[PDB]
């Protein structure tokens, strides 16, 4: 899975 | 052209869907040299964030393809497949080479030096286009982005460290950036954890909607790590 | 690149939802001037529905803006936005326009009654979205052109295609739609919309998932008009 | 709401 950024 | 139709324009891109026009209309209100409001800013961000967003999930849908295909060596299909995904990526590192060019010739630089909100939302966005580029870029340039966006980060976490609040979103997002650019870059899993534990720990002390879901995506990320 | 790569290039580019290079890919397999297969067909139509639709609701969108908003400088923005929009779906349906009269339904032999009601049904479709956005003395011609599009398509696939066929049936559905939105006939929009789900229901045991996909939006359609 | 089309 790919993290989450914002 | 008039700045507030300019605006106006990006608001109406955003409603019909349309963030190439968006992204348009907010560097052309960068490019008048006058400093970005709030909303203004969080209007250029978003816009140039869905038009890079779009651009890198084509490109990793076709990467993934690509890989597929590079398993199963059909030549043919591999150099089309390849192909299609250079273009892809060139229109991801031509948007943000524009950003990057907005950042440093105009945002960052019209910051005056109480203006510390402004310069670590910018050093942000300059972190996390570099960071974009660095997920595309092999050899040296790979080394050289990573490189800028380490500084980038670097820069906008101590000036958010001391004039900012643990529990803004801005500082939240940039510790969260961060961590992702220690993880899934610099392949460096305990820096990641370190400093995401770090911000989610400094933010549980002084506890508005966005800083929730910021913390909430912190905790995700810590989770699947 | 062969046309096989350009075919698996269209599908890669559905995949990485960039419907543009989609278009641009199958209209380059049928400016190669060889009949479509039934997948390649299907390709192009998805490519430019997409492609069509991703302007018709940006330009629904502004256009319902344009009238939710005594400022003359907002107005003004408002309205060149919207016009910009115009243009880009027109040129789309100019493009999809003349790819059907040089290329598709060109080379459609005297028999290929499905693919020529594909082909018609198609250039009905796109003198429709025309029709939508016209104003004035310039819309009677494009609403003429699809009425002129659809009803061949109907009288070929009336007589020489069955009542369940997904094609006859999708090209029913959007007769009707055509009399009902830019007609403001609703009686014969409901008469065809009723007679062709009728004349499938008839024959439903001869069948699958794509025809009772369109009755089911048939259906849906006489509700909403009743 | 607009009619449906396929
Ligand atoms: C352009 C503004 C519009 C589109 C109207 O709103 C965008 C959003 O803009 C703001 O949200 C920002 C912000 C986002 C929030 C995390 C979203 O929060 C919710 C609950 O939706 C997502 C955006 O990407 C944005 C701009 C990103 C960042 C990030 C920017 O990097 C430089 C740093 C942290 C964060 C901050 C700046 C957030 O405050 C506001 O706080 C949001 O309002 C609420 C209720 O959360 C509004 O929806
Ligand atoms: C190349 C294939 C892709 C694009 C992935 O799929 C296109 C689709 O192509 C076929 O479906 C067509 C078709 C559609 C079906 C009604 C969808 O049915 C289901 C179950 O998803 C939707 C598409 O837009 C398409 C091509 C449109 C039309 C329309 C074209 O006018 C010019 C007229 C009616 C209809 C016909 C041609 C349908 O047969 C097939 O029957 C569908 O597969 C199944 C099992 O239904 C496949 O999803």
């Amino acid at each position: 899975r790919r993290s989450s950024t914002s | 052209v008039d700045r507030e139709q300019l605006v106006q324009k990006a608001r109406l891109a955003e409603q019909a869907e349309r963030y190439d026009d968006m992204a348009a209309a907010m560097k052309n209100v960068t490019e008048l040299n006058e400093p970005l409001s709030n909303e203004e800013r969080n209007l250029l961000s978003v816009a140039y964030k869905n038009v890079v967003g779009a651009r890198r999930s084509s490109w990793r849908v076709i990467s993934s393809i690509e890989q597929k295909t590079s398993a199963d060596g059909n030549e043919k299909k591999i150099e089309m497949v390849r192909a299609y995904r250079e273009k892809i990526e060139k229109e991801l590192e031509a948007v943000c080479q524009d950003v990057l060019s907005l950042l440093d010739n105009y945002l960052i630089k019209n910051c005056s030096e109480t203006q510390y909100e402004s310069k670590v939302f910018y050093l942000k966005m300059k972190g996390d286009y570099y960071r974009y580029l660095a997920e595309v870029a092999t050899g040296e340039k790979r080394a050289t982005v990573v490189e800028s966006s380490e500084k980038a980060y670097s820069e906008a976490h101590e000036i958010s460290k001391e004039h900012m609040q643990p529990t803004h979103p801005i500082r939240l997002g940039l510790a969260l950036n961060y961590s992702v650019f220690y993880y899934e870059i610099q392949n460096a899993p305990e820096q990641a954890c370190h400093l995401a534990k770090t911000a989610f720990d400094d933010a549980i002390a002084e506890l508005y909607k966005d800083s929730t879901l910021i913390m909430q995506l912190l905790r995700d990320n810590l989770t699947l790590w």
